[PDB]
């Protein structure tokens, strides 16, 4: 019933610009599970990362269990979350010479795959851009934008999407960075892979498993082209986020027994398969320590308490 | 300022559009030639909302007429007000769609559509501040359902920030005119869900009931039925065309009546409606109008409002009226009929008043309700689709036009989801 959505907070370091403004530390960490926003409104989570937390620490204390669930045959999804300027792309993709959990994930995922492979794997990587509700194929951009299609037993496939059956960390890493070069953030960077495993004994009944691992560079809350992008982006951010609130009611097991509004957006409808599936989920809120961001840190965290 | 673009697609749609145009020209003092012969300066002040001004003191509807068959066009051109339309705005095919949504959406209507698109782009370029589009058609046939769907998809692609309004002729339960109606409706409804901002669900059965029971009319013709629809259409946009005391246009109405994106299917209504005999034995007053409008038997959709709850209702009043009286009456209806209104949206009623009444009447009213009872319409349709689809009945024709079974599966799923969502918010 529940989606087991753990909620962690990552505080990005104060920038030189914030220091030059003279902004002080609006975020005060009280515990690994609790922060206050300065006065001192409380927010409570499963884990909080401070300004010096590394990419490896984020992996180890927040998503490693999700990646593991996938290699073990489950679905899992990481939703980085917040207002524009929050810290999501850096946490997820980062830079090729300073990568995000995408790389930390590939390194751990593939060590586990190579070991387990002794069950043949097909690591079906895909990467899409959800922009104005259209889906860009970022691995094969010649197909431009795609739609979403329900399937026999109504999960969802991005129509005619290009997938790559990779074997290594570097293959997916380069594939993804290229995919980011093909992007517009004005869109939701939905990165996903099907960790498919078939009994090396192919002549035996192939009772395969299809684990699903997904991490999203959600377009942030924004306060004519850009106005529309903002509009569409913010609307989808409210739609997926309140589909999360519906999931909380479901997970709680309260009297609000209804159909969760995943159909409100293409973003959510696709995410549906993992949001309500046999899965583990994680939201990584991304916030700033600066007084300058208080509005942002205040709204991003308010949501995070509700999601949690 | 604030120009509306009118589109008519398929036979029924075209017919309704003709009626609409006739009424509106009369209202604005425009004759069958396009010349203004009215008295009031108020009739011309906002003439540009629906009419383009041509050379030599003439006015022409910002209307596009679409059909896969040419006969309908001819019929329109030969009918009353036929000559007012711009000849270049008639876009017709030669083949027809044969009650096949696939022919209208994928094949014939696809070949047709580019011309239509070109026309409508030009029409958009002409107007300075186009507020949006109004499409009149039916979801039970081929040409009317497919062509309209494709066109609305294209207009949401090129005009994603503009208001998209449809006036549809929903298939009734008992009076089933065709055999594949369930299929065509299902396919079109799905598309409407994603691409229209507001959809006025009009039903022939309900119209008949109105005509028979309320007007006491010996022999209704389609024209008579169409008249009612036309009146309703006129009502919604009265605020764009005239002054008033409280003014609400298409956008304002949508924002007040649509609390969740998908829930944009209205049950419209009109009042007053009396016979010739019962005209003398009545009070021309706001309380009476209010009484009429909220009655279940005055709804133009075949759904019982007493089977659900009103999420929101917009009332649009025309004529010289006291605001206080209007407010009292609307508060009274919500207090007395508490059980028919969702309790978690306080003041479920939005009011708008235009000083200029329709011709012949001193006071008039138009009703727009977002009722959870609309689920009944969807549910029946879904059921019928299931009944057909389980045995793959008539599927072959659709597949011969390039359509795949999976689309049907998708649409049905979508509709089911929609139904569920309505139920839960009840
Ligand atoms: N309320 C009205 N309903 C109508 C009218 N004419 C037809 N209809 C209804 O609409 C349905 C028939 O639709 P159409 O003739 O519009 C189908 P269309 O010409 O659009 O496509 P084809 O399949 O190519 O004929 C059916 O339910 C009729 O009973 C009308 O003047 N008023
Ligand atoms: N006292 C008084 N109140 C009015 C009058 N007209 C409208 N209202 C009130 O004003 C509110 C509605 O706001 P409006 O002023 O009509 O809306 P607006 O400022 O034009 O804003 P938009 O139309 O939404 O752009 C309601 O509370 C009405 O009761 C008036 O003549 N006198
Ligand atoms: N933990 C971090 N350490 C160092 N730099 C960071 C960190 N987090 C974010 N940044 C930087 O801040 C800029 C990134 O904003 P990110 O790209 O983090 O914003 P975003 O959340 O993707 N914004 P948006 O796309 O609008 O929702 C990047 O160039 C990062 O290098
Ligand atoms: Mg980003
Ligand atoms: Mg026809
Ligand atoms: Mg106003």
């Amino acid at each position: 019933i529940t989606y087991n959505m753990n909620v962690v907070i990552r505080c990005r370091p104060m920038s030189n610009s914030e220091k030059n403004e003279g902004a002080k530390n609006v975020i005060k960490i009280m515990d690994n599970k609790m922060i206050v926003l300065l006065k001192e409104k409380r927010y409570c989570f499963d884990y909080v990362f401070d300004e010096n937390s590394t990419q490896e620490d984020v992996y180890n204390n927040s998503v490693k269990p999700l990646v593991d669930a996938v290699i073990k045959g489950y679905n899992s999804t990481v939703f980085a979350y917040g207002a524009t300027g929050a810290g999501k792309t850096h946490t997820i993709i980062g830079y090729k010479n300073e990568p995000g959990i995408m790389m930390m994930i590939l390194q751990d995922l593939f060590k586990k795959i190579k070991t387990l492979k002794a069950n043949e794997y097909k690591i079906k990587c895909s990467f899409i851009e959800i922009y104005n509700e259209n889906i860009c194929d970022l691995l094969n951009p010649s197909s431009e934008y795609l739609d979403l299609r329900e399937d026999p037993v109504k999960g969802i496939t991005v129509s005619n999407i290009f997938e790559v059956c990779t074997t290594s960390v570097e293959e997916i890493m380069e594939l993804i960075h290229t995919g980011n070069r093909n992007r517009t953030s004005r869109s939701h960077g939905v990165l996903q892979v099907i960790v498919e495993e078939t009994e090396k004994g192919q002549g035996l009944y192939q009772q395969t498993k299809k684990g699903k691992l997904c991490v999203i560079d959600l377009a942030g809350s924004e306060r004519g082209m850009r106005m529309l992008e903002g509009a569409n982006i913010n609307r989808s951010l409210l739609a997926l986020g309140n589909v999360i609130n519906a999931l909380v009611s479901r997970s709680k097991g309260t009297s609000k027994s209804n159909f969760i509004p995943f159909r409100d957006s293409k973003l959510t409808r696709l995410l549906k398969d993992s949001l309500g599936g046999n899965c583990k989920t994680l939201m990584i809120a991304n916030i700033s320590p600066s007084h300058l961001s208080y509005e942002d840190t205040h709204n991003t965290l308010k949501y995070a308490n509700r999601a949690k | 300022m604030r120009e509306i673009v009118h589109i008519q697609a398929g036979q029924c749609g075209n017919q309704i559009g003709a009626k609409f145009w006739e009424v509106i020209s009369d209202e604005h003092g425009i004759d069958p030639t396009g010349s203004y012969h009215g008295d009031s300066d108020l009739q011309l002040e906002r003439i540009n909302v629906y009419y383009n001004e041509a050379a030599g003191n003439k006015y022409v509807p910002r209307a596009i007429l679409v059909d896969l068959e040419p006969g309908t066009m001819d019929s329109v051109r030969s009918g009353p007000f036929g000559q007012i339309f711009r000849p270049d705005n008639f876009v017709f095919g030669q083949s027809g769609a044969g009650n096949n949504w696939a022919k209208g959406h994928y094949t014939e209507g696809a070949e047709l559509v580019d011309s239509v698109l070109d026309v409508v782009r030009k029409e958009s370029e002409s107007c300075d501040c186009l507020q949006g589009f109004q499409l009149t058609h039916s979801l039970g046939g081929g040409t009317g359902s497919g062509m309209g769907t494709l066109l609305i998809s294209k207009i949401r692609e090129e005009y994603p920030d503009r208001i998209m309004n449809t006036f549809s002729v929903v298939p009734s339960p008992k009076v089933s005119d065709t055999v594949v109606e369930p299929y065509n409706a299902t396919l079109s409804v799905h598309q409407l869900v994603e691409n229209t901002d507001e959809t006025y669900c009009i039903d022939n059965e309900a119209l008949y009931d109105i005509c028979f029971r309320t007007l006491k009319l010996t022999t209704p013709t389609y024209g008579d039925l169409n008249h009612l629809v036309s009146a309703t259409m006129s009502g919604v946009t009265t605020c764009l065309r005239f002054p008033g005391q409280l003014n609400a246009d298409l956008r304002k109405l949508a924002v007040n009546m649509v609390p969740f994106p998908r829930l944009h299917f209205f049950m419209p209504g009109f009042a007053p409606l009396t016979s010739r005999g019962s005209q003398q034995y009545r009070a021309l007053t706001v309380p009476e109008l209010t009484q009429q409008m909220f009655d279940a038997k005055n709804m133009m959709a075949a759904c019982d409002p007493r089977h659900g709850r009103y999420l929101t209702v917009a009332a649009v009043f025309r004529g010289r009226m006291s605001m206080k009286e209007v407010d009292e009456q609307m508060l009274n209806v919500q207090n007395k009929n508490s059980s028919y209104f969702v309790e978690w949206i306080p003041n479920n009623v939005k009011t708008a008043v235009c000083d200029i009444p329709p011709r012949g009447l001193k006071m008039s009213a138009t009703f727009i309700g977002n009722s959870t009872a609309i689920q009944e319409l969807f549910k029946r349709i879904s059921e019928q689709f299931t009944a057909m689809f389980r045995r793959k009945a008539f599927l072959h024709w659709y597949t011969g036009e390039g359509m795949d079974e999976m689309e049907f599966t998708e649409a049905e799923s979508n509709m089911n989801d929609l139904v569920s969502e309505y139920q839960q918010y009840q």
